[PDB]
């Protein structure tokens, strides 16, 4: 689910910040900008089997 | 009978919904 | 030819019960197998 | 001659066929006892072979890395292919208005179901992770994965499941009015309920018989293309593969013909004793066995034509690989099976052109036994020999079966014969109705001339 | 109170009887037989059965469901690259056999369950087993029972009509 | 009525319906148990040998 | 009798149109004439060989449908030596008569010198490997042998059923026709599979199929069944079809049309899914040449109008028990078999859907018109529907 | 068969593609083969497509590559019995082929054979649980847990 829609859960870095973070309302918008900004690859590559299983 | 169909399906519904709740117990 | 239950009063609520069976059981598999994780 | 011998009334049909079931279980004949004891012993050989298959793995078989499909897939194709002729009597002769199916179709449907139960274990058994057989079935999972559905084993799973279910359905609708007779004569009170819910209280009647013939003709119309396709798909698990002896375009009609051929051999080998030992000589006449030898002769010629097509494909082609296929089948290390194939399935079938050979019962039985053995040899030649020698000569190796392949084969014979013996005990082996209807049709032909 | 049965000996006697019956105007009857005579069924089970439209519908939707299932599974929900095979409608070969098998499966379920349901078949109890000789219906007897649902029915007039053409034994059947 | 009683029709219709419902219920049992919070140990505070407190 | 003369006149007019446009096609470019004649002879040979084989199948399997169309099957089988006389322009086409009649290359690549000669300019080794089997003397000897067996089979069965009108028939002469048809069915199967090989599958010698021939079996049988149902509708008022034939054999023949349509699409799908799924590059150029350059739309129209509509329309009772709409279905079947044999044969030398000349319509309609004219002449010379026969009572049920 | 292609340095110097041209003239009579294919595949244009190259001029039969791919990838050792059956577990094997005239003083040819990682793979189209599939990078994805 995250490897097919990474825009719903990606955050503007601050990965290790405490759990005071809340996902904003424009999660589709800011998610698409952060997906294109971090180089998050298309889901045809991230759902490949040798992505996870090896 | 049809009221037996309703009663059996409501028993199955209650027991199945209790089972669904028990899978999140 | 018609079936022998064509002119029976049970033919309305039994065949309503088959679809009320379908929309209970199949939607329960839909809830468990798609919306329950 | 006549497909039904005279001197027979509806009381006589129901008395002769109906009283082979509903006999007292302690009054059961001792020949049945001996046959069922042998079948029980071989079913225990099955259980031992399956136990050592599950514990140790599929490596107890003689399969190696070139031959990934050894004797297991051969027995699978043989056991599934036995069911074609049973479904032929069940459905195709029902469609073609053939008068010889009326005494056979119960036995034919029954051995189709039992050969299906014997075959259908082999896709589960040949895995080596057999507990994940349901992964080939499209089922809702938390993974979100699917079967590939372009594989021919993915077609096989749907194919054997649909074939098993339709042949079971045809057996049950074919059995409901004979259940209605056996309920009506059972003479023990508890057995009348048992055959009663089996019959569902069939109540043999117009506006029920109309839907009976209508649904049976129509289900025959459903199952007639179906068994052709299901054995075409059993062909297609070689015929889509890129092995030189397996990618042959003739394979689906040729496997269909080989299936009808081997199944007619098995119906011969298992109905000559049912005709002789159980006194059903009037119901299954000699003209019955004549016409069944004729249909086996038809399918044997189409199979010999398929062998010719293989020889023509290997000679006509300029490819090295088809030519070395024909050489290694003819003069290779496993070439014994191909020579026994042309002795068995080709030389021994030309006797069946002559009527006296067809009417001779010991000759007909032994020639049917050679048909079954050489049919098995044909599956060996198709699968194992083509997997022995492939494109790269470093990937060439001999296939030798172990004791466990033969153990599983004999055990599946035990499962088949056990299920057949319970069938001929509790249920009747000839359609009681549709023989009474055949008696009616015979005396009506004798009326209108 | 359910009806009156007739007990004819031979299938030809039952056929000439059922031709004599309802030519008097006694519609809505049901002849019993061990085997389909196809002449009571030709005459008084005349019409359209009802299972072929069921098998046509369910086989069509089964082939449609098998095609849609293969498409949704391998080309939409989890598009996987196998063999260099296409991921569009050009992958129509290697999608036909599961379509056919699903169509035949749903079609044969339709034929079985529709015949068993349209006949009212799963019914272990029926009134017409009350007769002292109905156990010979599946075993050598030919019955012609007419029913109380018929508009011209009355017990004294029916059983004297069923006696006029020569039976072994006519008798009323309780409910 | 020769073999079976009067409510044999009732019991047979209810039995075919009940067989369908127990097949559906057994599938529901298997699916629920394989997704259960007991099986995957979800929302279960698994006890550590020190009881660290995050 | 008189409607038979009407359909004979229509076939003669079709043959005249065909020979006129075929001679015009020789006048423009004789190679196009010869390849169109290859196609026209193949789709013309769908009638008499299927007629012969179905006559022998019904003599093996004695049915009411078989007695219903035995005489029409025997007429169609009687046209075979005239099919030899219509073959021999092809035999001139691939022999030493080349370098005359304007041909640039011979009609087959094995009939070519350079593609098979050792040390030649071409020396294509796939075609040069099969040079004993595919040489002009060998192929003419094989085809003439197959002609001899087919003419012997057909004329012997026709003469024995002509002797059946007198006597010695309720057990004699039908056992003789049964034995002759029984041996000949295997003979006919192997010889017409080999005939389909030498005529069609050797046009491109780089490719083979072992289901070819059986594909041609189903094509010939389904063309034959639709042809039989088509002119069964014309001779409805022959007074003897009204005396002994009812709509039950009509239902049987519509049933067999339906069965041969599904058997043919099973054969074509079997070849297609075998070659398509196992993507090996000696079997694949046949389907590369058949879905390229416009042939793909002919393939989809073949799948949609020769399987799906003919299957779905022929599930019902009316359109099988009724004879008029069964005739309309059969005419659509015959046209769709023409289109299918166009897809089978014409990609081997046309390379485009838009390259299909007027000769590729002239030769099928003309040679089918010759077939129909000789057929309807052969029905009229005998009484149809053999009245004295041991399989007569199945018409009376 | 056309498994190990051998040339000479003078004719390879004068024409590098002559090794295939002498093969394909005997097989097909054309200098360049035309392998038509029905299946499309994937295009792999803008992706990192991983490929292997093995020089038959350089490989000697050292067999260190087999031990390396054994050590890296946890390939188990089967006994003498399972190689007697023919069930050795080696992801890369060395093909030794002995081809030459007089066959008692022959030319010996070692060829490493790992998986070709087939873009149009016959080995993915047949396996029914979709356990060997292709990825974005074009390499065969054998999933042990789905087998
Ligand atoms: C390429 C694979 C496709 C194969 C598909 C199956 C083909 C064979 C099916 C036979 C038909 C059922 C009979 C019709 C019937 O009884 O109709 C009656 C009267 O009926 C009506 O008026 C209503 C018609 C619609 C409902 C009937 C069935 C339609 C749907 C059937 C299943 C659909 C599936 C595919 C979803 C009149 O017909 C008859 O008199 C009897 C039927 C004769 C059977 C013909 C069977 C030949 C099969 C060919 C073998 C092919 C092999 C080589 C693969
Ligand atoms: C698995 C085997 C292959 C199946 C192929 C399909 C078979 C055809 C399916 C439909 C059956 C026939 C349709 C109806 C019909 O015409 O049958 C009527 C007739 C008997 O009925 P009467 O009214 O005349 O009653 C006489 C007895 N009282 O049936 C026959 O006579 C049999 C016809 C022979 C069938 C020929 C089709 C087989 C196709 C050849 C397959 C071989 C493969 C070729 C390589
Ligand atoms: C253009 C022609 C079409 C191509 C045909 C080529 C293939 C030929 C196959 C057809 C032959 C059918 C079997 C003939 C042999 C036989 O003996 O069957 C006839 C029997 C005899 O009937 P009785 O009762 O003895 O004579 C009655 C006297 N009044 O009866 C039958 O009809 C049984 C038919 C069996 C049909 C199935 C077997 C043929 C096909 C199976 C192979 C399929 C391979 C793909
Ligand atoms: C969303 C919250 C995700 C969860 C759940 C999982 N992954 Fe993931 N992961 C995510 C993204 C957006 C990326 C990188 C995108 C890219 O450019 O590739 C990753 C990275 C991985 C990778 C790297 C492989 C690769 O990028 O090619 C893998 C193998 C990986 N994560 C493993 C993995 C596993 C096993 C997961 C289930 C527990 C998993 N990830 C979940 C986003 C998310
Ligand atoms: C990470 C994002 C993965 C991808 C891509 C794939 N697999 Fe996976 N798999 C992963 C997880 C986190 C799970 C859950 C473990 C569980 O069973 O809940 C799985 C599950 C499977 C399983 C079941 C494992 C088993 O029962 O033994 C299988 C067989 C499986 N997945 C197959 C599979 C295939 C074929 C994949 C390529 C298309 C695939 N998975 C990708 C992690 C990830
Ligand atoms: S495969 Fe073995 S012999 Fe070849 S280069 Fe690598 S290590 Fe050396
Ligand atoms: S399918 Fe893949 S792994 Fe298998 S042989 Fe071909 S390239 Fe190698």
């Amino acid at each position: 689910n995250c490897h097919r829609n990474p825009e719903l859960y990606v955050r503007p870095r601050e990965e290790v910040y405490n759990m005071d973070y809340v996902p904003p309302s424009n999660q589709l918008e800011i998610g698409r900008q952060l997906v294109a900004e971090y180089g998050i690859m298309p889901p045809d590559q991230l759902t490949n089997c040798y992505v996870c299983h090896r | 009978l049809s009221r037996l169909m309703i009663a059996g399906l409501m028993v199955f519904l209650v027991l199945s919904l209790v089972v669904l709740l028990a899978g999140r117990l | 030819m018609q079936p022998e239950w064509s002119g029976d009063p049970e033919v309305k609520p039994v065949f309503l019960a088959v679809t009320l069976t379908g929309m209970v059981a199949f939607l329960l598999m839909v809830w468990l197998f798609a919306f329950y994780w | 001659e006549a497909y039904l011998l005279p001197g027979e009334t509806y009381t006589s049909i129901s008395a002769k066929i109906g009283d082979v079931p509903l006999t007292p279980p302690l009054k059961t004949p001792k020949g049945w006892l001996a046959g069922f004891s042998v079948a029980f012993f071989m079913l225990m050989i099955f259980f031992v072979s399956v136990t050592w298959l599950f514990i140790r793995g599929v490596g107890i078989w003689g399969i190696n890395i070139p031959v990934g499909w050894g004797m297991d897939i051969i027995n699978f194709v043989w056991w599934i292919g036995i069911g074609h002729a049973g479904t032929l009597i069940s459905a195709i002769l029902l469609l073609l208005n053939q008068g010889w199916r009326n005494s056979i179709n119960r036995f034919a449907e029954a051995m189709t179901l039992f050969a299906v139960a014997c075959a259908g274990l082999y896709p589960i058994l040949h895995l080596g992770r057999p507990w994940l057989f349901y992964w080939l079935i499209p089922y809702p999972n938390t993974h979100g994965m699917w079967p590939q559905f372009r594989s021919a084993l993915a077609w096989d799973v749907f194919a054997i499941s649909t074939y098993a279910t339709v042949s079971l359905v045809f057996w049950l609708v074919g059995l409901i009015p004979d259940f209605a007779t056996l309920r009506d004569r059972a003479k023990n009170i508890w057995v009348k309920r048992l055959y009663g819910i089996a019959a569902l209280g069939w109540r043999g009647s117009a506006r029920h018989w109309h839907r009976y013939e209508m649904a049976s003709i129509l289900l025959a119309g459903l199952s007639t293309p179906l068994v052709v396709s299901v054995h075409s798909i059993i062909s297609l698990d070689f015929a889509i593969s890129q092995v030189p002896g397996w990618q042959v375009t003739v394979f689906p009609p040729y496997f269909v013909a080989g299936a009808v051929f081997a199944g007619f051999a098995m119906v011969l080998l298992l109905m000559i004793p049912v005709r002789t030992f159980y006194g059903f000589e009037n119901y299954i006449t000699l003209h019955h066995l004549d016409v069944m030898a004729k249909v086996m002769l038809t399918t044997g010629m189409i199979v010999v034509y398929g062998y010719f097509m293989e020889v023509f494909a290997s000679l006509y082609s300029g490819n090295e690989f088809e030519e070395y296929l024909l050489y290694n089948r003819l003069f290779g290390p496993s070439s014994w099976a191909y020579w026994g194939l042309l002795f068995c399935n080709a030389v021994a079938i030309q006797p069946l052109w002559f009527k006296k050979v067809r009417q001779n019962i010991p000759a007909l039985l032994i020639i049917s036994l050679i048909v079954s053995v050489g049919m098995w040899l044909e599956r060996y030649v198709i699968i194992v020999i083509s997997l022995e020698r492939d494109f790269l000569p470093s990937s060439w190796d001999i296939y030798i079966p172990t004791i466990w392949d033969w153990s599983l084969y004999i055990g599946t014979f035990g499962l088949f014969f056990t299920l057949l013996f319970l069938f001929i005990r509790v249920l009747p082996m000839i359609n009681i109705f549709e023989m009474r209807l055949f008696l009616y049709q015979e005396t009506e032909k004798a009326k209108q001339r | 109170v359910y009806g009156v049965m007739a007990e004819f000996p031979t299938p030809e006697a039952l056929i000439e009887a059922t031709r004599k019956a309802k030519a008097a105007g006694y519609t809505k009857m049901d002849a019993f037989s061990p085997f389909p005579i196809e002449e009571v069924i030709e005459e008084i089970a005349h019409g359209d059965t009802g299972v072929p439209r069921l098998v046509l519908l369910f086989g069509l939707i089964g082939a449609a469901s098998g095609f849609i299932l293969q498409y949704i599974g391998n080309l939409v929900d989890y598009p996987l690259n196998v063999g260099g095979r296409p991921l569009d409608i050009t992958n129509w070969p290697a999608m036909i056999p599961i379509t056919f098998e699903s169509g035949i499966l749903l079609a044969s379920f339709a034929a079985a369950i529709g015949m068993i349901v349209l006949n009212g078949l799963p019914s272990p109890y029926h009134p017409v087993f009350n007769v002292p000789r109905f156990q010979y219906a599946s075993q050598d007897a030919f019955f012609l029972c007419i029913e109380a649902t018929d508009p011209l029915f009355d017990r004294s007039r029916t059983s004297q009509f069923l006696r006029s053409l020569n039976p072994m034994q006519v008798s009323e059947v309780a409910y | 009525a020769q073999i079976f009683p009067r409510n044999a029709n009732l019991l047979s219709r209810l039995s075919i319906f009940a067989l369908v419902l127990l097949v559906v219920e057994g599938i529901l049992i298997l699916g629920v148990y394989f997704r259960s919070n007991y099986f995957r140990q979800v929302n279960v505070a698994i006890e550590q040998p020190v009881a660290f407190s995050h | 009798i008189p409607q038979l003369g009407q359909v004979q006149m229509l076939g003669l007019a079709a043959a005249v149109i065909g020979i006129g446009v075929l001679a015009a096609g020789y006048f423009l470019s004789p190679t196009s004439f010869f390849e169109s004649y290859i196609y026209g002879y193949y789709v013309a040979m769908t009638i008499p060989l299927g007629c012969l084989g179905f006559l022998m199948v019904q003599h093996l399997t004695g049915g009411a449908w078989g007695v219903t169309v035995r005489r029409m099957l025997e007429a169609g089988a009687a046209t075979l030596p005239i099919m030899g006389l219509l073959f021999i322009p092809i035999a001139l086409g691939y022999f030493d008569t080349y370098k005359a009649l304007g041909l640039e290359h011979p009609l087959y690549e094995w009939a070519n010198p350079e593609v098979v000669t050792p040390g030649g300019a071409e020396f294509d080794p796939i075609i040069a490997h099969k040079v004993p089997w595919l040489s002009p003397l060998w192929v003419t000897a094989r085809i003439a042998i197959f002609f001899i067996i087919w003419s012997a089979l057909a004329l012997t069965l026709r003469a024995w059923s002509r002797q059946q009108d007198a006597g010695g028939d309720a057990k004699k002469l039908a056992t003789r026709m049964r034995r002759l048809s029984g041996i000949g069915v295997a003979l006919f199967v192997i010889t017409v599979t080999f005939f389909s090989f030498d005529v069609a599958m050797s046009l491109d010698p780089h490719w083979f199929s072992t289901i070819y021939g059986a594909h041609y079996m189903a094509n010939a049988g389904l063309m034959t069944l639709a042809f039989l149902a088509l002119m069964m509708s014309r001779v409805r008022d022959a007074a003897l079809f009204r005396e002994y034939v009812s709509v039950k054999p009509i239902h049987d023949i519509g049933k067999l049309i339906f069965a041969f349509t599904v058997l043919w699409t099973y054969m074509s799908y079997g070849q297609l899914v075998i070659i398509w799924s196992g993507d090996v590059a000696e079997f694949t150029p046949w389907y590369v040449h058949r879905t390229q350059h416009g042939w793909v739309f002919v393939a989809l129209a073949l799948m949609l109008f020769a399987f799906a509509l003919p299957f779905f329309v022929l599930l019902f009772r009316g359109t099988k028990r009724n004879l008029n709409t069964l005739a309309t279905i059969a005419g659509w079947i015959v046209v769709m078999r023409f289109v299918d044999m166009a897809w089978i044969i014409l990609p081997e030398f046309r390379e485009h859907l838009w390259d299909i000349a007027i000769t590729d319509v002239a030769a099928p309609i003309g040679l089918i018109g010759l077939v129909i004219a000789l057929f309807a002449a052969n029905v009229q010379q005998a009484p149809l529907l053999p009245l004295r026969d041991p399989n007569m009572e199945q018409l009376q049920n | 068969r056309d498994i190990y292609r051998v040339g000479e340095f003078k004719k390879f110097k004068e024409d590098p593609k002559y090794i295939a041209k002498e093969v394909y003239q005997e097989e097909y009579g054309r200098e360049t083969p035309n392998y038509q294919s029905l299946q499309p595949g994937d295009d792999y244009t803008g992706r990192n497509a991983w490929g292997m190259t093995i020089n038959l001029n350089a490989c000697i039969g050292c067999n260190a590559c087999v031990v390396a791919c054994q050590a890296e990838n946890n390939i188990a050792v089967v006994g003498k019995d399972q190689v007697s059956r023919g069930r050795e577990m080696h992801w890369i094997r060395i093909d030794r082929y002995f081809a030459g005239e007089d066959l008692d003083n022959p030319s010996i040819y070692m060829m490493p054979v790992n998986c070709m990682q087939c873009e149009k793979a016959p080995c993915e189209v047949v396996c029914p649980v979709a356990a060997t599939v292709h990825d974005y990078e074009g390499l065969n994805n054998m999933v042990y847990n789905r087998c």
